[PDB]
This record gives structure tokens, sequence and C-alpha cells, in this order.
């Protein structure tokens, strides 16, 4: 807490966290969700699966 | 019927057991008699490092008990060469510099290797001592030590023989330890006679006295190997003496001679040294208080009235009168060994003229004996006879024989104990006067008593086991043999798991046999191998890995109960649920108390500075 | 005072830290996202239960083989179990009895554990003569190991209660890179699918995002009034998700430097124990203190399922990598993979 160098090795670092380059919310928003929708087709709990490609359904035979 | 070991898997209870008392130390494990036998089991056999260094322990301890020095010159020759001067020769002998140069002039005693002695407890005291915990002769002894402090005696432990003592509160019958064989004396004391006369203060203290001498293996006075109760008798089990008392052979023989005298007079007085070195005062010195064993020597028995002057001295006036010194039989005298010395001198003046020295003329009314209180001795007595006699009789004891400083050793020095060695008198080598050949013991001689709780609660610390004496019974009768049986056991289970250890590896604190309560209505009792663990309490069945288990973090509290006489945990869990154990023993349910005690208030303080792992609402 | 100074000064640069990033605050993720279509209702249920810990589950770890699962329990034990037939690949028994979290190195090669015992060790699976024995014991920690995540067989990532995070040399067992930043006892972290990135919540109520290669933390992503007792990285590395015993799970963005969407409800109270994305991201599956599992519309903030089936706390999920099935792992002593 009365140390100098922590002082030091904070404001130093608040600095590196203050410079960055942000994006707008929008921007960054609309990434997320356009991701979402690229890959919707590939996620097997957000579409369901027959029992053939499930290997949890009603399998059994495995290697 | 026989002793039985336990399991070897007891060492990891015992050694926790010991090791919370500071008794797993080389000088407490070395200085009992099975420690002992097991540790020179270890050295001899089965380490070549120690080996020669107990070899030189064991042929020291049979020079000091060489008796001439015709044979401590013979001895001593081949105990220095063989074992001090070979290794000189190659040099490597491992004691000090100074140690050799004690006993290298001393040359042309017993006590001559006695700087050798510590010397060589150094070189044991260490590595070769780890070595030896860690070795299976420990485990051997924690198997011994978990039987010795399990012992819990009624009377079914011993076969009951004859009577051979009646008198006082009770009387005295031969008996036999079945577990081991040996024969003993009981003691056994009716309480309602004994509340009946307010004589519980005189029962008790004979335990307490018995408890200051019975070591040491004293050969001239009937002590105690273990002290038991039923609800209406004291039992003490004491030394075996079917020779009855000098009070009835001083009628059935007649008056003694002197030199039959100076037999008993002299073992008599070892025996009262013994008593003096542990600053224990006799007080009742009479024919009826010594008896005979089977070949005829004696031994001072009934220590009802004898009393402990270790911090401060007794003033009052007991014992029986005829006997008692001048510093005791008036009011408000202190004293201490001062009135065992004129008690002998009565006695022995008894043994000579059939009748106490101051009842005169066979007087029978008790006041007229204690009256001459200051003394003629009879003109047949010898003159070192009487010179004795007058130094034992003096009403001073400024001028008492044997109150001079070095207490027993004076009497030692009387000139009517010029002919005798007192090595041989203590060896019991002098023969006999009288070999007894049954009714020989008795003494001097109501229903609807009450037996409160408040009675029971004066003999609460009267149950008692001199270790000392249970290990010596052990060690001269199944010790050997049990070891046997036990060995050949124990190597069939281990050599039977080949066609067929958890605690090992991890982080086990103790592990061992328990046995958990299934339904109590069907006396379900499940032997369970338990492990206890930092966080959880898990058991196994028969060669398969524990089922289930019991976390710290549920359990509130660990309790000791009562299930139909016997003694269990207690273990209650957050659920409101009981969990009841029973062990094996009593240092195990001691144990397991403290270490779950230890382990659930250690894990419920840590886990509540886990985030991960503490409850949260 | 140059000690008053620069306290001065920090909270002055904290102020611009929060200007800088209300300036981006132009729309929020639900308003973005009001026009999609919901996901509906998630219906999962139980399709393997696995038994065999004998008391509380801490945490849990799928292989990158999407059938091969570790989980670390209360009884001081590590089960590797195999999802599709319910068997026990290795019960290797530890060494400490207090565990705290799992690993499982993505050759599958590799698994390692920790907890109270400050260490990190790892377990050699493929031996000679299948053997399981510890290959190393990452000591260097001075508290308390609670999350640990393999970059590969030779790298790996631990965070402690000693509030620091560390980067180890599996070979030489170094502490190669620390982590030095946070104030309270570091809970879990998350690797980036990159894995140059990582983050890491605390009991401080914030989450750091840090450089593997340079050792720094780069941003620090405040919110959470609580201790966070969880974190996911979104597949996409520009975000991750957390959770925390404030009853919530919040969204942060890397590239906006913030807080995007909120996952609660007044009808939650218990605090969040773990979090993990599906494949695509646009679920947010979240163990709760509650004995139950939801499962969140990551992209509108609607609850949209629920795994009901342990009685006890559900202290850790994981999707695998596939995407086919969620395990929970709980308090009950049982793990359960829905689909
Ligand atoms: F309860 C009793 C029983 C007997 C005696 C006698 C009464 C006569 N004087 C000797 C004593 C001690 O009696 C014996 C008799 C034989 C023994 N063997 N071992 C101890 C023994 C003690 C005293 C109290
Ligand atoms: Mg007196």
């Amino acid at each position: 807490t009365a140390s100098i160098a922590q002082a030091r090795k904070l404001v130093e670092q608040l600095k590196m966290e203050a410079n960055i380059d942000r994006i707008k919310v929008s921007k960054a928003a609309a990434d997320l969700m356009a991701y979402c929708e690229a890959h919707a087709k590939e996620d097997p709990l957000l579409t369901p699966v027959p029992a053939s490609e499930n290997p949890f359904r009603e399998k059994k035979f495995f290697s | 019927k026989k002793i039985l070991l336990p399991e070897p898997s007891i060492r990891s209870v015992m050694q926790k057991y010991l090791e919370d008392r500071g008794e797993v130390t080389f000088e407490k494990i070395f200085s009992q008699k099975l420690g002992y036998l097991l540790f020179r089991d270890f050295c001899l056999n089965h380490l070549e490092e120690a080996r020669p260094l107990v070899e030189f322990y064991e042929e020291i301890k049979k020079y000091e008990k060489l008796e001439t020095e015709e044979e401590r010159v013979a001895r001593s020759r081949e105990i220095f060469d063989s074992y001090i001067m070979k290794e000189l020769l190659a040099c490597s002998h491992p004691f000090s510099k100074s140690a050799t140069e004690h006993v290298q002039g001393h040359l042309g005693p017993p006590d001559l290797f006695q700087p050798y002695i510590e010397e060589i407890c150094q070189n044991l005291r260490g590595d070769v001592f780890q070595k030896f915990i860690e070795s299976d002769k420990f485990t051997r002894f924690c198997q011994w030590k978990n039987v010795e402090l399990n012992i819990h005696l009624t009377m079914n432990d011993f076969s009951v023989h004859r009577i051979i003592g009646r008198g006082g509160f009770g009387e005295v019958y031969g008996c036999r330890k079945a577990d081991t064989g040996k024969m003993y004396a009981m003691k056994c004391l009716d309480k309602k006679r004994i509340k009946m006369k307010q004589g519980e203060t005189l029962a008790l203290n004979e335990r307490i006295m018995l408890s200051l001498v019975s070591t040491g293996d004293c050969p001239f006075i009937v002590c105690m190997s273990y002290a038991f109760h039923t609800p209406d008798k004291l039992s003490f089990i004491l030394d075996l003496m079917n020779g009855g008392d000098l009070h009835y052979h001083l009628s059935q023989h007649g008056v003694f001679s002197e030199a039959d005298m100076r037999f008993y007079a002299a073992e008599i007085i070892l025996g009262l040294e013994h008593m003096h070195n542990r600053f224990v005062v006799y007080r009742d010195l009479k024919p009826a208080n010594i008896l005979l064993d089977e070949h005829g020597h004696v031994r001072i028995s009934d220590l009802g009235l004898a009393c402990d002057f270790s911090k401060k001295k007794p003033h009052a006036s007991v014992g029986t009168h005829g006997y008692m010194a001048p510093e005791v039989l008036q009011k408000g005298v202190a004293y201490d060994s001062s009135a065992d010395w004129f008690s002998l001198g009565c006695m022995l003046f008894k043994l000579l003229r059939g009748h106490s020295p101051f009842r005169q003329h066979k007087t029978k009314d008790k006041h007229e004996i204690d009256r001459m209180t200051l003394v003629e001795l009879p003109d047949s007595f010898s003159p070192e006879l009487r010179s004795l006699l007058e130094g034992l009789l003096q009403r001073d004891v400024n001028r008492r024989l044997g109150c001079l400083g070095r207490g027993a050793q004076e009497v030692k020095e009387s000139p009517f104990f010029r002919s005798l060695d007192w090595q041989m008198v203590f060896l019991q080598k002098y023969p006999p006067p009288l070999i007894p050949p049954v009714n020989a013991a008795d003494a001097f001689d109501t229903k609807g008593i009450k037996l409160l709780d408040s009675d029971q609660e004066l003999y609460r610390n009267f149950p008692l086991t001199i270790s000392e004496r249970w290990q010596q019974e052990v060690a001269e009768t199944v010790f050997d043999t049990i070891n046997a049986e036990t060995d050949r056991l124990e190597a069939r289970k281990k050599a039977k798991n080949k066609q067929l250890d958890y605690a090992l590896g991890k982080d086990c604190i103790m592990h061992g046999y328990m046995s958990k309560m299934g339904n109590p209505f069907l006396t379900q009792w499940q032997r369970r191998y338990f492990y206890l663990f930092p966080n959880r309490l898990e058991w196994r069945g028969e060669g398969e890995a524990p089922q289930s288990l019991l976390t710290m973090e549920e359990i509130q509290s660990v309790e000791e109960t009562q299930i139909k006489e016997r003694k269990c945990l207690l273990l209650k869990i957050r659920g409101g649920k009981q969990f009841i154990l029973q062990c094996d023993s009593d240092p195990e349910l001691v144990q397991w108390k403290k270490e779950l005690r230890d382990a659930y208030r250690e894990a419920q303080q840590l886990v509540q500075r886990v985030p991960k792992m503490k409850n949260k609402p | 005072s140059e000690l008053d100074q620069l306290r001065q000064e920090a909270e002055q640069l904290k102020n611009q830290i929060r200007d800088a990033r209300k300036a981006c605050a132009d729309a929020t993720l639900s308003q973005i996202t009001n026009n999609i279509d919901p996901v509906g209702r998630i219906q999962m249920r139980t399709r393997r239960t696995l038994r065999g810990h004998l008391a509380k589950i801490y945490a849990m770890h799928w292989g990158t083989d999407s059938r091969l699962l570790v989980s670390a329990s209360q009884d001081g034990k590590l089960i590797i179990w195999d999802s599709y037939t319910t068997n026990k690949v290795h019960a290797i028994p530890l060494r400490s009895s207090w565990v705290m979290t799992c690993a499982y190195a993505p050759s599958g090669n590799y698994v390692a554990c920790g907890g109270l015992d400050n260490i990190c060790s790892i377990y050699n699976l493929k031996t000679r003569e299948g053997n399981v024995r510890v290959s190393r014991e990452l000591a260097g920690h001075t508290g308390y190991l609670s999350c640990c995540r393999f970059l590969d067989d030779n790298q790996i990532v631990t965070s402690s209660g000693d509030t620091t995070c560390a980067l180890w040399d599996i070979e030489t067992g170094q502490q190669t890179t620390t982590f030095t930043g946070h104030t309270g006892d570091v809970m879990s972290l998350s690797l980036a699918p990159d894995t140059r990135l990582f983050v890491s919540g605390a009991c401080d109520a914030s989450a750091k995002l840090w450089d593997v290669r340079e050792g720094m933390c780069r941003q620090t992503f405040t919110g959470h009034e609580s201790d966070i007792n969880a974190i996911c990285f979104f597949p996409n590395g520009n975000a991750f998700a957390t959770g925390s015993d404030d009853a919530t799970c919040r969204l942060f963005d890397l590239r906006a430097d913030q807080e995007l969407m909120t996952y609660s409800h007044d009808n939650i109270i218990c605090g969040i124990t773990s979090v993990s994305f599906s494949k695509s991201g646009r679920l947010l599956l979240a163990g709760y203190d509650d004995f139950n599992c939801n499962v969140w519309d990551a992209l509108k903030a609607d609850r949209a399922g629920v795994l009901a089936g342990h009685d006890n706390r559900v202290s850790c999920l994981g999707v695998t990598d596939d995407g086919m099935a969620v395990a929970t792992g709980s308090w009950d002593s049982f793990l359960k993979i829905w689909n």
C-alpha cells in the first residue's frame, strides 16, 4: 500500500488499458450476431440431430 | 482363554497413540521388558550393524550379576578382549577416548563398565532406533502394547482355588490367571463389610501403597500385579504365599532360636529397606503380617496401615499396640521410617520369647501393654543380639539403630549379622529354618447394608495394572510362544494375498478396523477397514475398494456412547443422521475420537476459506 | 507527495477508461439482436449418468475427442470417463485429497489436477506398461490451485488463490511467466482459441485478459458485484462470458472493451458455478447453486432451457468441441451427459 513502485506499476498498467483501440458496441455486437448465424448450421445443440449422427440417443455401437 | 494379538494393521492406530504421549523414545521402549526383548531380536538377527552393540550390552549385564571376584576377573578378561580389544586392533572402536581410559587402567568390581553403558545407549539412541521403529518388530511391540492397554480384568479371568487366608474385611484365595497360567493370590475384600466399618480409606490406601512398592521386583514384599473390582468385591492380585503367617507358625513350632530368627530378620530388613527407599512406612510390623512361601522365605504383606512420607510426615498413633515407637504411640508426634525399626525390635523379641516384649506375663488388656514407654532382655540372649535389640528399642530416635542417616545399612552392619553376606540374603540363598507342610493364615476372629452410587464412586480409580508386573508375567510364560504362533499366522495372511495397500502414497492420516452399526435390531455390526483422510472417512469390505465414505464436512460432533455396555463413538451428521462405531480396544477408541475430532474441526475451518468448497446461501 | 500523485492520476486514468467505454455504447447487443428469431425451447434430456465418484464433484473437462472427459471429486480421485459407454478409462488416486480443478490435454495424453496442495500435478496416461504415473508436480504457487488448462503437452496455464496466474514449462518444471494483477483469489480462467490470450475471473469481482507470450494484462473488465466463480471464451475469441455469486452471468467484448449483456432474473438468487458456450456461441449454459443448469440465449438474454437432474449444486459443466453434448458435474457425486 505504502509502496511507490506499487503505485507506479498500477499507473503504467492503467495506461496500457486506457490507450487501446476500441470499436463501437454496435460493431462488436453485429460481429457476434453474424458469427452465430454463420455457424448455426454447425451447432448440434441449436438444431435437432437424428439418432444416427447423435452418439447419445440410441446408438450403443462404438469403437 | 489364551491371549490373542491384534492384526499387524493395529500399528497405524497404536503408533499415533504412543507418539501423542512421547512413549516412542528409545529410553521408554528400551526400559520395558517386552520392548527390550523385541529390540534385541531386531538387533541380533535383523541388523548386523547393531548386532555387536547389543551382544556387548548383554555380556556386560551378565557380568554385573556375577557374584565373586573369582568370576569377575575371569569374565572381565573375555568381555574386554573379545569386544573392546579386538576392535582396537582393527582400529574401529566407536566409543569415546575417555570411555576406554576408565576401564583400561582398572585391572587387578561389578560396576566397571557403567561408563560404557551410556556410550552403548548413545550408539543405539538414534538411527539404529529409527530402523527399529520402521521394522516389523515395532509393529509387534504395538501388537503387545494394545493388549496391555486393553486389560479389563474380571473374576472370569482367574481360576480361583482354595482359601489361603482369612481376616480383616475379606479373605484371600490362591488363583491362576488363565491367559498365562501365572499363579497369584487374590485378596478379595467385601465392600459391604468395608462400608459397615467405615474402612473405605484403609482399603483405598492399601492399593495406593501397593502401587508405590510393586515395582522393581522385590522378593521380600507381597507385591501387586493387578487390582480390579466387581460391584461387590475389591480384588487385589498379589504374589502367592501359601505357607501361612509367622503368627501361626509361632504357635505350632514355638519360639525360634537366635540363628533361625536371624534368617527372618535378614529378609524383613531388606523388605523394610525397599519400602524406605520409596518413602513408605509399614507401621504394622508383627508376626501376623509376615507370610511364608512354599520353601520358607518370608515377605511383608498387608500394606493397609502403611503411609507415604514423601512430601509431608505423618504423626498419628496408627498401628498395632505393643510394636509402635515412642514417636508414634503418643499423639501429635511426627515420624518416618524410625517407627519400623522399633517395630522390628518388638517383633524380633517375640520370635524368641513367644510373646510381645511389653505384653508381660501374658496380659490381655490393650492399655496394659502401651504403658511401658521407658527393656529387660533375658539372660539367655547373646551379647550381639542385645547390641542389636538395644539399638532398635531405644526410646530416643537420635540414638535409635537405623535412624542415623544411612537407614537400613546401619542395621545390616550390626554384629548380629556379621556372619551374613547380604547379597546372598537378597538372592534367597540361605536355607529357611521352617518349611511349611492349609488353614495357616487366620487372624483374630450381617446383611441389609446399602451400596449407593456414592459408595461405588469411592472405588472409582481402584482398577490398576502394574506395567512392569504384567510384562514380566508375559515374558516368562507365553511371550515366546505367542510370537511364534502369530508369526506363522501373519505369514499365511501375507502369502495368501499373492494368490488372492490403499493408504500408501496418499495423505492418509490413520487406518484400521472398526465396526459400524447397521440395523441395530439385528445385532448387525459390520467390521470394515477404515481409512481416515483429511476430508473424508472411507471404509471397505472383503477384498473390495471402499464402497462409501463420510466427509468431514458432514460431521457435526464426535461423542462417546454406550451400546449394550460397550463403548462406541457417536458421529452426528449434518442431515440429522447418526453414525455409530465400535472400537476393538480402548486405545483405538481414544485415538479414533481425537483424530476424528481434529480432522473434522480442521477440515471445516479450511473449507470455510475456499469459495469453491464452502457453502453459500 | 509522489505517492499521493500516483494515486491521484491513477483514479484520473480510471475515469478516462470509463469515458472511452461510454464513447462506444452507441447501441446495445439487445437492440442489435432484436430482429432475429428466438431459439425456442431447448429441450435436452439426460442421455448418460456417470456413476463412480464417492463425494462432491468439483470440476471436469472434456477431451478434444469429444468423447473422453476427466473429473475431480472430493473423494481424492480423478476419473477419466468414456461418455459413450459410461466405462471408466482410468481411476487415478490422488496424493492430496484437496482437489479443486482438473484439465485434459488437447492430445489426450496428459491430464492435470490440483487444489489446496498448491501444486499442479501432471499425470501421464499412455505410459510404457499402461500405468498412470505422476509425470510432474508443478510447485510454485503460494495459494490453492483454482484452475488449469493445457496449451499443449509442454505448457500449461494455472490460476491460484494467491491472486496470480502462471505459465509453466512442463519438462523443466519452471514457472515460465507469472500474471500478476488481480487483488483477490483467482477462481477460474479460459483460453482463447488462438491461445495467445486468456481471461481470468477472481474474487475481486473483475476479469482480466492476459497475453501469454508478453506476460502482461491488456484489459480489465469490471461489473460484477460479487466473486467471479466461472469464465469462458466465446467461440470467435472476441468475447467471453462470466458467472458470479451475484446470480448473474455477464458478457464482455474485447474490441468494445466493456460489458454487452447481463443474464439474470429476479427469480434466481443463487450463484453461478460454471459457464460454457455452445459450438456456435448462440447458447450460454450456466450451472447454478440451486441444483440446476440454465440455458441462456446469448444474443437476446432470455432463458431458453433448464437442465434439472442433480440433487445438489451443479459445480461444473462443459460442451464437447463438436457441440454434440453437454456434461454436468455436481455436488451429488454424479456426472450427467445432456443432449
Ligand atoms: F483380607 C485379608 C485376608 C487375610 C489377611 C491375613 C490375616 C493374617 N495376617 C496376614 C494377612 C494377609 O493374608 C494373606 C495370606 C496369604 C497371602 N498370599 N498372598 C498375599 C496373602 C495374604 C488379611 C486381610
Ligand atoms: Mg505419632
